[PDB]
């Protein structure tokens, strides 16, 4: 740990603080995930055990790489490849001018590839959101922070006490479904995809119920026909208002047909019919995808 | 998950991973102070710990992997075999359970024969020796993949195949020499046969590349294990599977022959 020089804090954490560091011997810039450890009196954290373990198996150009794990006495450090900034910061800078559609496409494309890699390696990310996606100046975007990640060799039981972000949480999880599925991750990208297009958060709920209602208000309230089983789900209710589905050309106007097509399939209600990363990559929306570079402010 | 898309990829992958995350077939021999029997007693105990804390069966299959793996390269004195086991369970829990039991709980279930400090240190030692590679393919996982190939699903065949696979965890004596995908194949057909006279389905032979013939050896072993099950020194697993949650399948009388 002595060959590292901390440069600045680039992210707070309940799991750990992240610092931009530098390897004093090789010159390599890296991101250090420092873990409390000395506290908790409960040994090594789960998010640490799962992030390290699962990430060591995932080597993809669209997933931040885990370079090393330095565990010792009371300190456990995760050494990661470093990237200039996250998508949240980028979307902000882009507020006035906005992100060009070719870059939005490029980003969605790569995300779907990284995610498709996770899924075909039985790993669910579960916390896809703008601040968990990193980008560089050459046009690359990568999935990061596999703290809430889960391997699903066997179906992953859903937490009773919601952990994932609210705004990008899939409707299944809100309705109280039993297990997670690769579907929850595609829903998140689906939400991120629209946000890039509209410059606005698609379903910015205040509470679990406000979240569920914003989704319905936009995509219409689900029923047994659209999603067999809805009405039976734990947290579903008959007293739920019956809203009508809105025309996607009013939700995401800047998008063409292929665009509205993909997005609707990514935000498909029944998680057995919601498009997969693998399948989305073959959608015509990507027939002309390229790798544009973004303009990033320090 | 719950979508046919990656199911094939995932299978192919777990197959590769089981070869990598697999232990040393004959590590027990080179282990100066411990024997299969001590292990069988240890795994059985873990089975009870699992019940006591209502942990998943996956959490049990994993811990077993962590232990066998650890013992494959670390000499352990009988006096510590349980400390190893406890930590392995602790880790499997942190990895697989939604929320694992507190360390205090693992120190407790050991009759304080070990310190909370000891548990935590053994945890680090296991993590270091296992080099953090905890996501190991289990027999329990492969059954899950095979279950999709039922026609239709028979929740009794499953509980039985689970019972048989959970029984293999106990006797390293003949089982460390079979890959989880194999033990699972054995456990599946044997269960499918007992409950519905059906055999290893063609869909599976194609998906796994395993023929009924190729599973014969493990099969013979498992069938034999299924038979003597009532007279085994360890019974925690049988007591677990007579419950109505698993449809008391541990009570189903095994066939006398398999006609293979
Ligand atoms: O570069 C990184 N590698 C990481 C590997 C794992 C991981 N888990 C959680 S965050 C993370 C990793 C990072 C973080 N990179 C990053 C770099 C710059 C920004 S930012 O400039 O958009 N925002 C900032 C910058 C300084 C202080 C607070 N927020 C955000 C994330």
């Amino acid at each position: 740990m002595e060959n590292f020089q901390k440069v600045e804090k680039i992210g707070e954490g309940t799991y750990g603080v992240v610092y931009k560091a530098r390897n004093k011997l090789t010159g390599e810039v890296v991101a250090l995930k420092k873990i409390r450890l000395d506290t908790e009196t409960e040994g090594v954290p789960s998010t640490a055990i799962r992030e390290i373990s699962l990430l060591k198996e995932l080597n993809h150009p669209n997933i931040v790489k885990l370079l090393d794990v330095i565990h010792t006495e009371n300190k456990l450090y995760l050494v990661f490849e470093f990237l200039h900034q996250d998508l949240k910061k980028f979307m902000d800078a882009s507020a006035l001018t906005g992100i060009p559609l070719p870059l939005i496409k490029s980003y969605l494309f790569q995300l779907l590839q990284g995610l498709a890699f996770c899924h075909s390696h039985r790993v669910l990310h579960r916390d896809l959101k703008p601040q968990n996606l990193l980008i560089n100046t050459e046009g690359a975007i990568k999935l990061a922070d596999f703290g809430l990640a889960r391997a699903f060799g066997v179906p992953v039981r859903t937490y009773t006490h919601e952990v994932v972000t609210l705004w990008y949480r899939a409707p299944e999880i809100l309705l109280g479904c039993k297990y997670y599925s690769t579907a929850v991750d595609i829903w998140s990208l689906g939400c991120i995809f629209a946000e890039m297009v509209t410059r606005r958060a698609l379903f910015p709920g205040d509470s679990e119920i406000d979240q569920l209602f914003r989704i319905f208000r936009t995509l219409g309230t689900p029923d047994e026909v659209v999603w067999p089983g809805v009405t039976s789900m734990p947290d579903y209710k008959p007293s739920f208002p019956k809203w009508a589905r809105q025309d996607f050309s009013k939700v995401v106007p800047p998008l063409d047909e292929d665009g509205r097509s993909l997005l609707s399939q990514m935000l498909h209600y029944d998680p057995n019919k919601r498009i997969s990363a693998k399948a989305a990559l073959a959608h015509p929306f990507f027939q002309d995808v390229t790798k544009p570079v973004p303009h990033l402010r320090l | 998950n719950e979508v046919p898309d990656y199911h094939e990829d995932i299978h192919t992958y777990l197959r590769e991973m089981e070869v990598k995350c697999k232990p040393k077939v004959g590590y027990m021999k080179k282990q100066p102070d411990i024997t299969n029997s001590m292990r069988a007693i240890l795994v059985d105990w873990l089975v009870e710990v699992g019940e006591e804390y209502k942990l998943q069966n996956e959490t049990l299959h994993l811990a077993v992997n962590y232990i066998d793996r650890f013992l494959s390269s670390m000499s352990v004195l009988r006096g510590k075999l349980q400390l190893v086991g406890t930590a392995a369970m602790l880790l499997a829990s942190k990895f697989e359970e939604i929320y694992p039991p507190e360390v205090a709980e693992f120190v407790y279930i050991t009759d304080d024969t070990y310190t909370k400090k000891q548990v935590l240190r053994m945890e680090h030692l296991v993590l270091k020796v296992l080099t953090f590679d905890l996501a190991a393919p289990t027999v329990n996982q492969f059954l899950t993949q095979y279950f999709l190939h039922q026609q239709p699903a028979n929740c009794k065949v499953e509980s039985l195949a689970m019972f048989l696979g959970e029984l293999s965890l106990i006797d390293a004596d003949p089982y460390l020499k079979y890959l989880p995908s194999v033990i699972a194949g054995a456990a599946f057909h044997l269960a499918l046969y007992t409950v519905t006279g059906q055999s290893w389905p063609e869909s599976l032979i194609r998906k796994t590349g395993y023929t009924l013939e190729s599973l014969k050896p493990c099969l013979m072993d498992l069938h034999q294990t299924y038979l003597k099950a009532p007279q085994h020194a360890q019974q925690s697993i049988r007591e677990k599977y007579k419950n109505s949650k698993y449809h008391g399948v541990s009570l189903l009388n095994p066939p006398e022959t398999l006609n293979l």
